[PDB]
C-alpha cells in the first residue's frame, strides 16, 4: 500500500507569500498525484491532477509539480479565500491520501488569557470533578498546557479542544482534568500550568481546594 | 451539471447496519465509475470502495471488506454502500464521487452523508454553572457535559449577552459522549448583583436547560 | 434494429469496463465524438471512431461491432476521417470517451424500443 506523507500539519503562511506545501510517497508513483482543497462545511475539491494539471476554472495562483516521490503543491501569492486545508492523493494504485495540511495566516503575537474553574458543586454530587483551564487569543497555535496537583504533573484525565483561527487569527482552547469526585477531594493546590512563545516565563493559573 | 446526492446517514450501535444511497444526475450515470470515500472526525480522507460502470469489477479498502458493500442500479442513478457489522472507527461523512476508471482523481463530490456509530445512546448534557473562584472583569462559565450526539447551542441570558461569548469545540470521552466549556467576560460592575444564566439547547434529546451562574 | 442493439450492447459494456479496470488516471476529455442518431442508428457517425481506435484496442470485439454497424449503414454515406491524438493521455481519454458514448448510444436507443 502506497503511503502518502504531508509532514506539515499545518502551516502558517502571510497574504501575498508564496506557499510551498510538500507531498511524498513511499514508492514511485511516477506523476499520478492530485491534489484537494477543503474548508469547512464543504466536500474537498479537485485542484490540480497529474501532478502539474490545473482542473478547470482552477486559478493560476495555484500549481503542482515533482514527479517520482516529491511532490510540492503551491499558492504563488496567498489570497484570503485561500486559508484551508490541502490534501494530496496518489492513483498510481489504490487511492491514498495524505494526512491534510491545513493553511492558516500568521500575525503578531498574542497572549493568552487564562481562566480557571473549580468543579461545581452539583456536578461532585454525581461522583465526577471536572477542573477547568479555559485559554482565549493566542498566537502562534503551539501551546504547552501543563496540569499539576500538589505539585505532581498529570498525564492521566486530560482531554484539550483547540479552536479553528479566529476571525483576529487567534487562537483559543480548552483543558480540563477529569477524576472521581472522591480523588478530587482528596487533594488541594490544582494548577494549571501554561508555556507560550507570547510569555516570556510560564503562566500559572492556580487554585486551592479547601478555600 | 453534474449532481451527486447521498443519504441515508444516521446513529447505530457497533455491530448494527445501515445502506447509503447516492442519486446521480446530469450525466449518463452507467457511463462512469462511482466511489464511495469517507472522511472521519480527524478530518483524514480515506477511499471506501468503487464499482465499474455495470458492476463486473468492485475493489474495497481493507478496513471495510468483508463488512461493506457497494452496488449500483444504473435504472435508478444510485450508488448503494450496504454497511454491515459497523463499528465506532465507520463514524465518518460518507461522500459519493465520480471517476473516470477505477484508480483515479476524485473530480466530482456530493455533499456528503454523515454515519455516527456509536455504543452510547442518544444523551442529554448535564449543564454545571461555573462561577469565579474582584477585578474590572470576571469570567463565567458553563460545562456542558456528557451529551450525544452533536451538537449543543449554547447561548447566554437567553442570547441578549453575545460579546465575551466563547464557547470550545467539544471533544469525545471514551463513553462516546461530548462536552464541551462555555464562557463569558462580563464587567465587575454587572457580578455578582445580577444574575447570569446559560441558555444549552440539545436537538437530537430535545431538551433545554437554563442554569444560573 | 433492436437485434442490433441487443449484439451490440455485451460488446461494448465489456469494452468500456475492461478499459476502466486497466486503464488508471485517465482524464475527462470533455468532447462529444460519437453522433448517436441521425432517426434511426448513426453507423456512418460511429463506424470511423471504432475503426480508428482499431488498432488500439482489441480488435477482434471491434470487428464484430463494425460488422454490425455496417448492416445500419447506407452504402452512399460517407464517413468523416477521424484523428487521433497522439498524446497518450489524450489518446486514452479519446478511447475512453468512445467506449462511454457508445454504451450510452445504446442505452439511450433501447429505451426508445
Amino acid at each position: 500500500e502506497i503511503v502518502m506523507t504531508q509532514t506539515h500539519k499545518f502551516m502558517s503562511t502571510s497574504v501575498g507569500d508564496r506557499v510551498n506545501i510538500t507531498c511524498k510517497a513511499s514508492q514511485d508513483v511516477g506523476a499520478a498525484l492530485a491534489w484537494y482543497q477543503q474548508k469547512p462545511g464543504q466536500a474537498p475539491k479537485l485542484l490540480i491532477y497529474w501532478a502539474s494539471n490545473r482542473a478547470t476554472g482552477v486559478p493560476s495562483r495555484f500549481s503542482g509539480s515533482g514527479s517520482g516521490t516529491d511532490f510540492t503543491f503551491t499558492i504563488s501569492s496567498l489570497e484570503p479565500e485561500d486559508v484551508a486545508v490541502y490534501y494530496c492523493q496518489q492513483f498510481s494504485s489504490y487511492h491514498t491520501f495524505g494526512g491534510g495540511t491545513k493553511l492558516e495566516i500568521k500575525r503578531n503575537d498574542a497572549q493568552p488569557a487564562v481562566y480557571l474553574f473549580q468543579p461545581s458543586p452539583d456536578q461532585l454530587h454525581t461522583g465526577s470533578a471536572s477542573v477547568v483551564c479555559l485559554l482565549n487569543s493566542f498566537y502562534p497555535k503551539d501551546i504547552n498546557v501543563k496540569w499539576k496537583v500538589d505539585g505532581v504533573i498529570q498525564d492521566t484525565g486530560i482531554q484539550e479542544s483547540v479552536t479553528e483561527q479566529d476571525k483576529d487569527s487567534t487562537y483559543s482552547l480548552s483543558s480540563t482534568l477529569t477524576m472521581s469526585s472522591t480523588e478530587y477531594l482528596s487533594h488541594e493546590l490544582y494548577s494549571c500550568e501554561i508555556t507560550h512563545k507570547s510569555l516570556p516565563s510560564t503562566l500559572i493559573k492556580s487554585f486551592q481546594r479547601s478555600e | 451539471e453534474v449532481q451527486l446526492v447521498e443519504s441515508g446517514g444516521d446513529l447505530v450501535k457497533p455491530g448494527g447496519s445501515l445502506r447509503l444511497s447516492c442519486v446521480a444526475s446530469g450525466f449518463t450515470f452507467s457511463s462512469y465509475v462511482m466511489s464511495w470515500v469517507r472522511q472521519i472526525p480527524e478530518k483524514r480522507l480515506e477511499w471506501v470502495a468503487t464499482i465499474s460502470s455495470f458492476g463486473s469489477y468492485t475493489y474495497y479498502v481493507d478496513a471495510v471488506k468483508g463488512r461493506f458493500t457497494i452496488s449500483r442500479d444504473n435504472a435508478k442513478n444510485t450508488l448503494y454502500l450496504q454497511m454491515n457489522s459497523l463499528r465506532a472507527e465507520d463514524t465518518a461523512i460518507y461522500y459519493c464521487t465520480r471517476q473516470t476508471t477505477m484508480i483515479a482523481w476524485f473530480a466530482y463530490w456530493g455533499q456528503g452523508t454523515l454515519v455516527t456509530v456509536s455504543s452510547a445512546s442518544t444523551t442529554a448534557p448535564s449543564v454545571f454553572p461555573l462561577a469565579p473562584s474582584s477585578g474590572s472583569t470576571v469570567a463565567l462559565a458553563c460545562l456542558v457535559s456528557g451529551y450525544f450526539p452533536e451538537p449543543v447551542t449554547v447561548s447566554w441570558n437567553s442570547g441578549s449577552l453575545t460579546s465575551g461569548v466563547h464557547t470550545f469545540p467539544s471533544v469525545l470521552q471514551s463513553s462516546g459522549l461530548h462536552s464541551l466549556s462555555s464562557m463569558v467576560t462580563v464587567p465587575s460592575s454587572r457580578w455578582p448583583s445580577e444574575t447570569f444564566t446559560c441558555n444549552v439547547v440539545h436537538p437530537a434529546s430535545n431538551t433545554k436547560v437554563d442554569k444560573p451562574v | 434494429v433492436r437485434k442490433i442493439i441487443l449484439e451490440l450492447q455485451p460488446l461494448s459494456r465489456g469494452l468500456l469496463e475492461d478499459y476502466q479496470k486497466k486503464e488508471t488516471g485517465v482524464p475527462e476529455s470533455n468532447r462529444t465524438l460519437l453522433l448517436c442518431l441521425t432517426p434511426r442508428l448513426n453507423s456512418s457517425a460511429i463506424l470511423p471512431y471504432f475503426r480508428a481506435i482499431r488498432p488500439l484496442s482489441d480488435k477482434n470485439i471491434i470487428d464484430k461491432i463494425i460488422e454490425q454497424l455496417d448492416k445500419l449503414k447506407f452504402q452512399h454515406e460517407p464517413e468523416t476521417e477521424i484523428s487521433v491524438p497522439a498524446d497518450t493521455f489524450e489518446c486514452k481519454s479519446f478511447i475512453l470517451t468512445i467506449l462511454q458514448q457508445f454504451s450510452a448510444c445504446l442505452e439511450s436507443v433501447f429505451k426508445s424500443l
